[PDB]
């Protein structure tokens, strides 16, 4: 029971942190040379996945003795927070980025003329505030219901039928739209760009257009499918292990395609490394 | 005819190898082979000077030793106080492709020049509060490289087509024409002394000019292809030469022959923009790799690496007292190091 | 380059005037100005300043929260406006001109002045000699004093000293105590120390007296000298 | 042709000029260097570095 | 805390001005696309620069286009080495490279041929390894009567292709493309130009567009 979960998570956590400690570095480095719209949504992506990571260490080293917490009850709500609003706050960056990327080819003329840096910045304080927000309501009710007790495990009569429907409701909203708006806009990308163009243009946008969709899938769909049928069920589902390990994966996976998305970034990656 | 001639010539030119062979019995590196050590160096730059978005070739300090002037492709020539990091003027140019710094002695003009084949001079001490053109050469049917200041009145230039002129800052008119080089000139450092002044050409000669005479006196060829970068040892008996591939030749003026040779095997770009020292113990050389290399003009080996660049150096300079050296790069970056 | 103003009169207690200086062959957009006041017989007196863009804004202490300056750069122009005047702002104002870089010469030109009348820790520089007889052909020194030393840790002082004919407008001398003045000729010379500096005119000639003014600028807040009569 | 001539000509009157030329020996120059290069050595702060109180930055 | 010594406020003040003015010069000149104009003799360089401008250095050309100012210099009247100053016209938008189709016969090796050595060193230059590339095709309407007469065997020994303009110009589109060796990191846009229908202006304008698209792909992630 605890063997699969902590194998992966020390894995993940140990094949992660140098990656995105080593990518901040080229972003701070491309925020000091030139500022871009898409360069500070996507630095505001990577500090989200080191506030998730380094505040890992902290819940991973429980020997997960019981599901219970040896820790005082205090400490538990603040890695809880944490842990779910960065997961959470993926897919509203994802959704700004691919947001910026529509219009990048959609109206190249509009995109060079009008720089939406203050634009970006105030999008991305916003995206922070609606997942903080909603992260917020949830635990915000669940710390009391009045080796003493536990968190985010199974709870009492009151506190569910408060939980269940703004639960889903975060689901949907932090799921569903941005599936929708990113899909949307990936779909104009690779069809405005194939239009009178050459082939290679095609095969780099749309093969890493389907990878990404695809890890998007495999991360976040298992977690939203038991979140949806535990709302049909009425009670917790017992399937939360594995669909942390992805959201987990997720993080990790996300400095890999950041490498071989771009060539400018493989460029300066070649070069800094001392 | 003229196969008469050509065989003069040639005659005339083994003559010439055989005298300078002839006094060629020792050689500067057995001489300073029994000198101390220059040392390892560890001169870090402490400066921002973060103003401009183009490639820089932002040399040429002034006597004052403090102010700076920086051209560079944006079309504007940044006037900057090197203490405080603060910019003195903006002069926007007609033409951004400009490759020229000049502060002039009395540091009240600016010269500039690129490849628009205009040489523009720029007053500083003007009445308004604008800095506007005193004087527009024309003349030159080449890229304009080094626009050095003589006199407060006089301006040497050199450009692209194998031949330098001196202007008058008053008359708009040519005053002395040098022909003699067989392809494009530039590294024109303007003497220790002032009363003399060399080239590089792109065809590895280097050839001195006088100035008041206005024919050239000697020629050195040491290169194996195009030189751009040339100091004066302001001793005022040698002078240094940089060309594309990764090697410097320091020249003697009385010996008239290659003194000795700087190069490595872990260095294979360009050279641009060298300069010595005041004293001339330090030669700093801005090479092709994004970063500058210092190497000792008495014995041979390095002394240290200025690493602190990210694109290709491409001017380097020093100040008059020898405080302080500036460099400048493509990535729209000047760095200014000073010893520990 | 020239600036000339506009604006005088007489003037009841209390009421609000405004004063034009209209700068005409210079850039006024990259000049910070200056407005100074002379009492009609008393010495000078600053009033305020606005910089280049309408950065920072400085009014003296008697004058502060009460006056107000602007600038517009298209018209090419300077505004001071003034609300509920007395007895004691009667005075002749001069809109001057200032830059401030290495090397520069603040305070080089000043305006023409405009006559007003109303009818019914800072730094203190003293000047020894009021009134001293001079002639034409012998040197002079004026001894110019300051509550604080000038000399800034930068390695150079704020000294500027003016020169007021028996009818023009003051004109700056050397500037800093260490430069002279452009269009000045080479006979006066500035020279001391920090709290105790010195002017010396050698080889005086005609057409050169009047009223030397001591200026510092340690602080803003500049205040002027008791000023040296020569006649 | 006619205009090679003149070519010929103006290269070998240059070389005739540079031929006599008053040289000395390299071993008489470099020794010159070295004495001016060691005279101002301690008034160079690019060998000596210059204390960091007095350092003007 | 060292009060600043009052006048170097003032001193920094202006410089901040300074800064701001510098960028927005810099913020202007983002928005201006810059094209280069080569060629290899007269290749229609003037023609197409005074159909195009309306609709001793650089003839620099700032025509506007669809709210688009657009940048155009023209380096031959220099007579020098290429590649001591080809350097600084790197990073440019696009650059225009225009060839006449009636330069096969013509010597003073034909034009062409000596063309052909200039677009390699200019598409395979270290400098425009990522610059996209608009071919020009002139003198289209010389090509029609001046074909007829002079066979294309002068000029390409291994062309066995029908005497027609409509694969005579395909034939030379083909061999001007596959100078280039980088086709992977670069393409070129090849367009004919005439004296009626003018669409050249179009032309530059969506070739400016397609690498516009492209640079903003590499700016904002994807490609
Ligand atoms: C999962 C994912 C992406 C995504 O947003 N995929 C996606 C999500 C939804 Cl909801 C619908 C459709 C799609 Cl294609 C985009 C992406 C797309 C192309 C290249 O990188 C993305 C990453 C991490 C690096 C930065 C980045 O930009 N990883």
């Amino acid at each position: 029971n605890h063997w699969l979960v902590f194998s992966v998570y020390l894995f993940t956590f140990l094949v992660g942190l140098p990656l995105n400690l080593l990518a901040l570095v080229i972003f701070v480095g491309k925020l000091r040379r030139r500022p871009v719209a898409v360069d500070v949504l996507l630095l505001n992506l990577t500090l989200s996945d080191l506030l998730l990571l380094l505040f890992l260490p902290f819940r991973m080293v429980e020997a997960a003795s019981g599901m219970h917490w040896p820790l005082p009850f205090i400490l538990c709500p603040l890695s809880g927070f944490l842990f779910f609003t960065t997961i959470y706050l993926t897919a509203l960056f994802l959704a700004a980025v691919s947001i910026e990327r529509f219009l990048s080819v959609a109206y190249p003329l509009w995109y060079k003329t009008r720089p939406r840096l203050g634009q970006a910045g105030l999008v991305s304080v916003a995206c922070w505030l609606l997942a903080s927000a909603h992260c917020s309501v949830v635990y915000v009710i669940e710390f009391s219901g009045d080796t003493n007790g536990t968190c985010y495990l199974e709870f009492r009569e009151d506190q569910l039928a408060i939980l269940l429907p703004v639960r889903l409701e975060m689901a949907v909203v932090l799921f569903g739209v941005p599936l929708l708006i990113t899909s949307y806009c990936y779909s104009r990308l690779v069809w405005i760009l194939g239009r009178g163009a050459s082939h290679r243009r095609r095969r780099r946008v749309a093969g890493l257009v389907a990878a990404t969709l695809l890890n998007f899938l495999v991360c976040f769909g298992p977690y939203n499918v038991s979140h949806v049928v535990g709302y049909i069920q009425g009670e917790s589902p017992v399937w939360r292990s594995y669909v942390l390990l992805l959201s987990t994966l997720n993080s990790c996976v996300d400095p890999l395609v950041y490498y071989f998305s771009s060539s400018g970034f493989q460029a300066d990656f070649h070069e800094l490394l001392r | 005819e003229l196969d008469q001639l050509r065989q003069e010539a040639e005659q005339l030119k083994n003559q010439i190898r055989d005298a300078r062979k002839a006094c060629a019995d020792a050689t500067l590196s057995q001489i300073t082979n029994n000198i101390d050590p220059v040392g390892r160096i560890q001169m870090r730059t402490r400066r921002t000077l973060r103003g401009h978005l183009a490639k820089i070739y932002a040399m040429h300090w002034g006597t004052d030793s403090r102010l700076l002037v920086s051209a560079s492709q944006d079309g504007k020539l940044i006037i900057w106080d090197s203490y405080t990091t603060n910019k003195v003027h903006a002069i926007p140019l007609r033409s951004s492709w400009v490759m020229t710094c000049a502060y002039a002695p009395s540091g009240n003009y600016v010269a500039c020049g690129g490849l628009d084949n205009i040489c523009s001079i720029y007053n500083l001490k003007t009445r308004e509060g604008n800095v506007r053109v005193s004087r527009e050469l024309a003349g030159h049917t080449g890229y304009l490289s080094c626009c050095r200041f003589l006199d407060d009145n006089q301006i040497v230039t050199s450009s692209g087509d194998t031949t330098c002129a001196l202007w008058d800052i008053e008359t708009g008119q040519q005053t002395t024409t040098f022909t003699g080089h067989t392809g494009d000139v530039m590294s024109l450092s303007l003497a220790p002394d002032t009363r003399l002044f060399v080239s590089g050409a792109c065809d590895a000669s280097a050839k001195l000019w006088d100035v008041r005479e206005g024919m050239c006196r000697q020629t050195f060829t040491g290169h194996e292809s195009d030189i751009n970068a040339i100091c004066f040892f302001p001793n005022g008996n040698a002078f240094a030469t940089g060309s594309d591939d990764a090697t410097c030749r320091l020249f003697d003026l009385r010996a008239d022959q290659e003194l000795m040779t700087y190069s490595h095997d872990n260095i294979i770009c360009g050279i641009t923009s060298v300069s010595f020292s005041k004293s001339g113990r330090l030669l700093l050389a801005g090479y092709d790799d994004f970063n500058c290399n210092v190497w000792d003009a008495l014995k041979a080996d390095r002394a240290g690496v200025l690493a602190g660049h990210d694109n290709r150096v491409s001017c380097l300079g020093v100040t008059d007292d020898g405080m302080a050296v500036a460099t400048g790069s493509w990535d729209s970056f000047l760095k200014i190091w000073n010893g520990s | 380059v020239q600036l000339v103003e506009s604006g005088g009169g007489l003037v009841q207690p209390g009421g609000s005037r405004k004063l034009s200086c209209s700068a005409s062959g210079f850039a006024f957009s990259s000049f910070g100005m200056h407005w100074v006041r002379q009492a009609p017989e008393k010495g000078l007196e600053w009033v305020a300043y606005i910089s280049s863009g309408s950065g920072t804004i400085y009014y003296a202490d008697t004058v502060k929260g009460r006056f107000t300056i602007s600038r517009d750069d298209p018209k090419n122009t300077l505004f001071l406006q003034m609300t509920s005047l007395r007895s004691e702002d009667t005075a002749m104002y001069y809109c001057v001109r200032s830059i401030y870089y290495y090397g520069s010469s603040p305070f080089d030109f000043w305006g023409q002045g405009t006559t007003l009348t109303v009818s019914s820790s800072d730094i203190v520089m003293t000047q020894a000699t009021s009134s001293v007889p001079v002639t034409p052909g012998e040197s002079v020194s004026i001894s110019c004093r300051s509550s604080k030393s000038l000399l800034h840790s930068n390695g150079n002082t704020y000294l500027y000293w003016f020169l007021q004919r028996p009818g023009q407008s003051p004109q700056l001398l050397i500037y800093r105590m260490s430069n002279l003045a452009s269009g000045v000729p080479d006979r006066f010379s500035g020279s001391g120390s920090g709290t105790a500096f010195t002017l010396t005119i050698s080889r005086l000639e005609a057409e050169d007296v009047g009223v030397y003014y001591c200026m510092q600028h340690l602080e803003y807040p500049l205040t002027f000298g008791a000023g040296t009569k020569l006649e | 042709n006619t205009a090679s001539i003149a070519q010929a000509r103006k290269l070998v009157e240059q070389l005739k000029m540079e031929a006599n030329i008053d040289r000395i020996k390299v071993s008489k120059a470099a020794a010159d260097l070295m004495a001016y290069c060691e005279a101002h050595a301690k008034e160079d702060p690019l060998l000596t570095p210059v204390p960091a109180s007095e350092n003007p930055f | 805390g060292c009060t600043l010594s009052a006048e170097d406020k003032a001193a920094v003040e202006r410089s901040k001005m300074i800064d701001r003015n510098l960028r927005e010069d810099g913020e202007k000149a983002a928005r201006e696309v810059k094209l280069l104009l080569l060629g290899a003799g007269e290749s229609g360089k003037s023609t197409i620069v005074k159909q195009m401008k309306i609709i001793t250095g650089i003839v620099e050309t700032h025509f506007t286009f669809k709210d688009l100012h657009f940048k155009m210099f023209d380096v031959g009247g220099q007579r020098s080495e290429r590649k001591k100053w080809i350097h600084c016209f790197e990073g440019v938008t696009a650059i225009i490279f225009c060839v006449a189709l009636s330069d096969y016969d013509l010597v003073l090796m034909n034009r062409m041929h000596e063309s052909m050595k200039l677009f390699d060193s200019i598409c395979n230059n270290k400098w425009f390894t990522d610059t996209s590339i608009i071919l020009f095709l002139n003198k289209k309407d010389l090509f029609e009567e001046k074909i007829k007469k002079s066979p294309l065997t002068i000029c390409y020994p291994e062309y066995a292709g029908s005497n027609t303009y409509e694969e005579a110009a395909a034939y030379i589109q083909c061999q001007f493309e596959d100078l280039n060796k980088r086709k992977d990191t670069k393409e070129i846009y090849t367009h004919f130009t005439c004296a009626t229908d003018t669409k050249n202006v179009q032309f530059v304008f969506d070739a400016v567009t397609d690498v516009i698209i492209k640079n903003n792909l590499k700016d904002c992630g994807l490609f």
